[PDB]
């Protein structure tokens, strides 16, 4: 029947007598409340991983099934609320009720069923957009040290995304509380709490929600995928997803792999992230785009996770530990971030701009290795230390403050064209301050044009406009 | 024939009762298709291999789609063969799943259509030969500096970034453009994204009806992803008996291969051996490898990538596959940071079938003066490095000079780079080849810029761009 | 003189920079033998683990 | 009701409650027994419950040695967690981990309320987000590393550099600046320093308002992994019902990981990384997180780690990494310079050094010191092996500051007058931050290097060097 | 017993490492579940109820002493392996001993930069 | 057969080590427990109950031979790892054959500082 | 071997010179045959009681006061790592040791004596 009763009880790990026609990944109800994923069905015991606190749990206490196979409620209702994996909400506003509820574990769209991408993802960050594009349906890799700024980068991401109707999705795994609630605030401060769901499993959590959190979140993004509205998904960390899953392998009695992993690890993350691509126009054309975040001990990019992950995506982003401790916010480096979809995304404005950017910030990165003499050639060498020092001072951008699309390249056209370089370096950044609120009062004509063409303002009076600024500029 | 029930599921691992005693064979086909007697119940379609026997009239299995939905005590049938996939030339032109099913919505194939098992025990000593002929595929560095040869299976090994799928495109192309060779394509473990830019720059390039494609992926059990490689083996094994002809096979990624295999090892519960793989990795490899053959009807030569785990070739995997390897293509980063593509280093890649005879003593000759001169290159920069150009005399300085030249000429345009850059293409014969590069030894053409030979067919293409440019 | 103290900076401009080459390439061969001895030692730690799971 | 014991392994005993009246896991039970006969030895013992087995039988670990245990032993079972004596009462006692009292001043009554060691963690609700930088009253940890309240704090060092030292300068200031209730734990602490530390509390007369819990090296593993959640339970009783600041110190929380990893292997479970158990972030978590600041008040903890061999990659720091909101860290080579407490000023970091948090001339000053030590770390060598006379004028400036800096970081310690009698002072944070602002002008230049080791102001460094006469 | 009548002791153990890997064949043999190398769980518990007996009685005790002076051979230079850390964890000091020293004429080998003492400076004579 | 009946014999097996592969496969088959490298310790019986039936019988037998060359692969040149030093216990010479040279034109060349013969002498005419 | 040696030592009274070819292979040898006897491994696959029965023949060959026996063993390095057990244990029973190293036979010095790990009472 329904009943059986629990004879085991692990480290969150159960056994059960009984439950004769369950089924392989339905969920099970204990008495006490919480609630399990049936495994294993094995001869006689199966096997039931328990979700919750499993203190309360003893042998001979009922477990019942519930029905169904593991599934997350989801509906236009979550937006704006904060729930556990399981989809319970955490926040505190009141019970949120939505009629519609999507396997977490399903088939992906099938190699019929995707497109070519060739819609650009605007995040703000001036590095990413200029240098290393993304677009609607690509899986893009943040790798990097700890305390580098890559939930900065995430959470300007997911601000800035407004007009655009890109419904977004956070997922917290094993985080701090303090940090969830700061972050949190901050969505509430800034108005972008509207259109974005937030999920958590912390840490005092046991490791099989941790393991489920990227699973339902993917599955709360299928729902706009289907219907049709874009949507972007971030994971805090992969690599304690990676954590959570070899404690959850290991009480399990199974033998480890390379390196003590278990080798089931690539399964794992290619599932969960070659889910993210875009639909056909038969389909309606939706998307799933992801950002995966991992971590680097001693910034290695070799060791087997990253590598493992490196694998599955479409680029890396590698954030400098190096740069950011200088202090160059957010640091990026020029020659090991790269991203294969980016080159088609991209908009014809800014793929002018965006290709003498990157032989400029190529070219001087090696340059600055040998730069600090200041008399070394002739004005030749010099320029390249001239355009690369006013370039870096451009890229760093103020602490949490997105930036505006079309503003963002006629800045990067300012810089890359040549008219900085009679400016002097120290003052620099002001004149972008300066010129984001002039520009918008005297050069609204070139703003509309970009936002008319998709291409660079009628180079005419391009000039003059701009000339306009760097006087009033002082 | 007869029906069993399921008594155990523990991930993609299932175990079976058949009371009767009528058991199966080992890599025999058990089929599950129900549909829900009850509201609580799943609708699921199910095929599985048969692995080990276990006693008690007890089955292991291994599932080829996931086991979501399955109870305990529902019913199996037996198939009675291996798991059979279509053969003839209603798989042309279309794509499949490792069932043999379309992928592709253009349609299915009938109930007709013959079936060849995917598991046959290999050819015989005696039906082999040993006669040995040169592929010719065009690709002037591949062709000239490390000849391709019937039956031999080809490694390409390289970075990151480096061109690989967009040489298996080149490849492929050049072959069903001019020779017609009938080419048979398996995806193991690549991105489905390039699953479908790989049928779209077929469609585009308008080789499409000769080729046969069949994909598992990255979100298949890895039961799946193991037996789709053997799928495409079985398919140019039609190719090469009943139509008795030259075939070409292609393997995306082998890694994975051995990789699903060490996955499936651990879940059947057979223990770990060196770094963690399965015990039986050099049997498991060597019997797809040995299908691959040039018996005397014809040949199945394959072109294979391969990734090194973890830059460490003494790892168990690489090595055992690159005991079974014949010719050898390496792909460097290094290269590709310029112009020069594909990004081939002659200096790494090798080949058995450069055999002095095979070729051509006048084509070994040529081969051996151009290998010679990057060798000598390869270190004569370090010595303009440490000392410099000016430290060194007139004959050294001319090699240099050639060697720039031999660089440039090594790369080719090629219709794959129509999308990324818009250059229409070339086609080069062996003879060809080999006549160019024989002239260019010489040095009388040494009056052309190193800047002309960037990308290009002959050398009369070269005399074409050089006038023109100025 | 004059040549001969900017011709010396010139002579141990070069000799160190050589100098430095010759200490980065050394380094390079170092780190991956112990990257192949600290692989060696994990991989026979696992092996351990396995023998021991397996005999109890 | 009452089990009877049924195995014993060391640490590890099994018992067979009857049925129906099993205990829940983390579970406590009693031993009381006396020797019928003169052959056995009178034992008192608790045991708590690790995990359930297959029929009626439990497994569980013991707290004091097994030694004399018989098999068929009564246990008693308390039906509840470990529970700690919680109230004013311990403010000055010292406590095992059971919360019997160590010292001999005397015994807790029975009829006092005791908390249980486990409770579920702070919810989502009622957390908050206050910061205020706590004026610690140490001069590198107020300038360069401003600390938080509400947060967990991290003191990472090999072995000998000061981590106890500097925690009983914590200790001592903290009491002088507020009556904010301290919880202090030695888990796994050798008992020596435990003398030192409880004579040194006494006889300063800093015990009135503080409780101390220990458990010793020499007890079972087991015993030393639940002193930690003791202290935990403490400091929760002053926060909910006082409703006021009440730090928690943590001796040494290595000992604790290395506990659970022993533990888990008495249970029997399999190893992972470098040996730690598999749940190393869970039970590390659940530890960590009670440390918070809701809105009753504070519970702000300052911890200190070992890093076993000065590479901080091992599991036990690397999964404490994430948690800590500010960390500094012990380098032994400054501590045999003689420069105290020996703290890096460039390896250290904290969230709190940011204008809108901390204040905007701290920030500018802190960013001025830690620049002024980097470009004096790659001097060093070139003022070693070139002439010091060639560095220029201007490195020359930031060399002699660079001097200063570095030895005006040091301070005289309450906590030296056991070591070298020195009175030693307490520093408000604005005469660190303008003393430095006085170090960075460069007026007070002419004034020695010598002057500036141990000392709790610049007047003070004026004085020792008028003792010099300067 | 000597401690207790009041007279100051010390106690040599030439090699703790032997006595660990007796333990270990010991437990083996008894079919104990293994950990790190093959050594029991034990082993710190075991070496800490040795090691933690050592004292210096109070005058209400008789003002007697134990000092004790353990010794682990480490294969090659190791460190960081369990015997020595757990050792090096329980110890109120080590002296490191390199053999690269020893065949270079320093004897006895002691090298400073490695080695501590955490009770040093009181114990020292007012003049030394 | 051959050997016993009086005629001299020569065999070449073409690779031991994937005689090696082949028992570590069967063993792990079966559930024996690893050793070096998951080799079992029957590594060293195997391969010496292979090659000491190869001999120089007396004239009171008979007077036959069984010469025997084995070959083993070395991976990346470790001739230091367990197989290699397996063999080269039970082997009466070794010849080294060296890849750095051979790509180098020197087709074919032979390591002399790791290639010895320990019947030297015995065997050579007296010319050489 | 060795009883044949205790005899004359003891009863004759001569001095006696006893060598053993290669005492590893006591070592090795009852590596293969404990795992099949039924006892677990250790820290490379070995037997538990490596130095038990390793130390029991080893203290046996002795000169007491009745008759001196001096004994020359080898021990083949099971690679070149000293490291291993089997080395490890049978280093403390022997007043006088020499090491061969591979890195100066390869040298072409002969014999392959190691200059700096040679210790002697
Ligand atoms: N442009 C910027 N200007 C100033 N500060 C910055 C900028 N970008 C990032 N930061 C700082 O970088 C710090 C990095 O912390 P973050 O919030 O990203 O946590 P993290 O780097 O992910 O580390 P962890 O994952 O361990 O919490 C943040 O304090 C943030 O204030
Ligand atoms: N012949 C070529 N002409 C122009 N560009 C090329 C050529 N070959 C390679 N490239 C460049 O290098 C890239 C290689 O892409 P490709 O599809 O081969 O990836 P890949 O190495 O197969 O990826 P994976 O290894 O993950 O399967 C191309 O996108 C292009 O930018
Ligand atoms: N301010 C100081 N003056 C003199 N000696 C000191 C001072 N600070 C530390 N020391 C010496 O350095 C030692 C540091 O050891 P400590 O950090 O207390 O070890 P542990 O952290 O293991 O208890 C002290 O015991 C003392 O000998
Ligand atoms: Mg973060
Ligand atoms: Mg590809
Ligand atoms: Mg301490």
């Amino acid at each position: 029947s329904d009943v059986g009763t629990v004879i085991q009880v692990g480290d969150g790990i159960a056994r059960a007598h009984g439950l004769d026609n369950v089924m392989s990944g339905e969920l099970v109800e204990f008495a006490n409340g919480v609630m399990g994923m049936a495994l294993n069905l094995e001869e006689n015991n199966v096997g039931i991983v328990i979700l919750g606190p499993y203190t309360g749990i003893k042998e001979g206490d009922e477990v019942r099934r519930t029905g169904r196979i593991m599934e997350v409620p989801v509906g236009e209702a979550l937006i704006g609320r904060v729930v556990n994996p399981l989809g319970q909400p955490v926040d505190g506003l009141g019970p949120v009720e939505t009629t519609e509820t999507r396997p977490i574990e399903s088939r992906a769209p099938g190699v019929m069923d995707r497109r070519s991408v060739h819609e650009p993802l605007q995040t703000g960050i001036k590095a990413i957009d200029a240098l290393v594009p993304i677009g609607r349906g690509q899986r893009e890799l943040i790798i990097g040290d700890r305390q580098t700024g890559k939930t900065s980068v995430a959470i300007d991401t997911i601000i800035n995304q407004k007009d655009q109707n890109m419904i977004s999705i956070y997922v917290a795994i094993g985080q701090k509380e303090s940090t969830v609630r700061t972050v949190v605030e901050t969505l509430r401060k800034h108005g972008a709490l509207d259109y974005t769901i937030v999920v958590t499993a912390s840490a005092s959590q046991p490791a099989p929600l941790l393991f489920l959190a990227p699973y339902a979140g993917v599955a709360m993004g299928e729902y706009f995928m289907y219907k049709g509205k874009h949507v972007l998904v971030v994971y805090d960390d992969l690599s304690k997803q990676a954590a959570a899953y070899r404690e959850l392998s290991l009480l399990l009695r199974r033998p480890p792999g390379r390196e003590a992993y278990p080798g089931d690890i690539f399964y794992l993350h290619s599932r969960l992230l070659e889910r993210a691509a875009k639909l056909s126009d038969a389909k309606g054309g939706g998307s799933l785009t992801a950002l995966p975040f991992v971590e680097t001990q001693a910034g290695d990019i070799s060791a087997y996770i990253p590598t493992n992950v490196i694998s599955i995506t479409d680029g890396q982003i590698f954030l400098q530990s190096d740069l950011f401790f200088s202090g160059v916010r957010p640091a990026i480096n020029a020659g090991l971030s790269v991203s294969r979809v980016g080159g088609a995304a991209q908009i014809k404005a800014m793929k002018k701009v965006a290709g003498t950017l990157r032989l400029d910030l190529a070219a001087y990165r090696e340059l600055e290795a040998f730069a600090q003499f200041g008399s070394d050639l002739d004005k030749a060498t010099q320029a390249k230390l001239a355009r690369g020092a006013r370039t870096v001072e451009v890229l760093k951008q103020d602490l949490h403050q997105p930036i505006p699309v079309e503003k963002q390249v006629l800045i990067i056209y300012a810089l890359t064209r040549g008219f900085l370089d009679d400016i002097p370096v120290e003052d620099v950044r002001r004149f972008e301050k300066e010129f984001y609120l002039f520009l918008d009062q005297n050069g609204q004509h070139l703003l509309e044009h970009i936002r008319t063409t998709k291409d660079l303002p009628n180079e005419d009076d391009l000039n003059k406009a701009i000339e306009a600024f760097k006087k009033t500029f002082v | 024939m007869t029906r069993g029930r399921v008594i155990q599921v523990m991930g993609p691992v299932v175990d079976v009762k058949f009371e009767n005693g009528h058991l199966p064979a080992i890599y025999n086909a058990l089929k599950i298709q129900h549909k829900a007697r009850n509201e609580n119940e799943v609708d699921i379609d199910l095929t599985l291999e048969v692995a080990l026997h276990l006693g008690d009239d007890t089955v292991r299995t291994i599932a080829m789609a996931s086991t979501d939905g399955l109870i305990r005590g529902m019913e199996v049938i037996d198939t009675g063969a291996p798991i059979s996939v279509p053969v003839g030339e209603v798989t042309l032109g279309r794509v499949f799943n490792v069932l043999g099913e379309p992928i592709d919505l253009e349609g299915d194939i009938p109930a007709d259509a013959r079936r060849d098992p995917i598991h046959r025990p290999a050819p015989k000593f005696e039906e082999l030969a040993t006669e040995v002929e040169i592929l010719e595929t065009g690709i002037k560095v591949v062709d000239l500096l490390a000849p391709y040869i019937k039956g031999g299976k080809i490694g390409l090994f390289g970075g990151a970034g480096v061109g690989k799928t967009v040489l298996i495109q080149e490849l492929i192309h050049n072959i069903a453009q001019e020779h017609g060779g009938i080419s048979v394509f398996a995806g193991v473990g690549d991105r489905t994204r390039e699953g479908n830019d790989l049928y779209h720059e077929m469609k585009d390039s308008g080789v499409i009806s000769k080729t046969a494609m069949v994909f598992g992926q990255m979100n298949e059990p890895p039961g799946a992803r193991m037996r789709v490689a053997l799928t495409g083996l079985t398919m140019a094994e039609y190719f090469r008996d009943e139509q008795g002809q030259d075939v070409l096979l292609f393997i995306d990624n082998i890694f994975r291969f051995t990789q699903a295999g060490s996955e499936v090892s651990a879940l059947l519960g057979r223990m770990p051996s060196a770094v963690g793989y399965q015990p039986t990795l050099a049997t498991e490899m060597g019997q797809l490898q040995e299908r691959i053959t040039s018996t005397a009807k014809g040949s199945i030569t394959s072109i294979q990538a391969i990734y090194v785990p973890a830059d460490d070739y003494t790892d168990p995997a690489p090595a055992t596959t690159f005991s079974h390897l014949d010719a050898t293509t390496n792909l460097e980063r290094k290269l590709a940071e310029m112009g020069i593509y594909p990004a081939v280093d002659p200096l790494a890649s090798t080949s058995r079938a450069l055999a002095p005879e095979i070729v051509g003593e006048e084509h070994y000759q040529v081969a051996r003066k151009v290998q010679q001169t990057l060798q000598r290159y390869k270190e004569l920069q370090d010595i303009i490095a440490i000392l410099g150009m000016d430290e060194l005399s007139d004959e050294d300085k001319l090699v240099v000079h050639r060697a720039r030249r031999i660089q440039f000429f090594l790369s080719q345009n090629f219709h794959v780079a129509e999308q990324f850059t818009g250059q229409p293409g070339s086609y080069v014969p062996v003879k060809e080849t080999v006549r160019g590069f024989k002239e260019i030894l010489e040095g009388k053409y040494d009056h052309l810029p190193e800047d002309a030979f960037r990308l290009v067919g002959r050398i009369e293409e070269v005399v074409e761009k050089a006038k023109a440019m100025g | 003189l004059l040549d001969a103290k900017a011709s010396e900076h010139a002579a141990r401009m070069t000799a160190m920079k050589n100098a430095t080459d010759n200490a980065n390439e050394l380094i390079r061969t170092l780190t991956l033998s112990y990257n192949r001895a600290r692989q060696a030692a994990i991989t026979q730690e696992i092996t351990e683990i396995v023998a021991g799971a397996n005999a109890l």
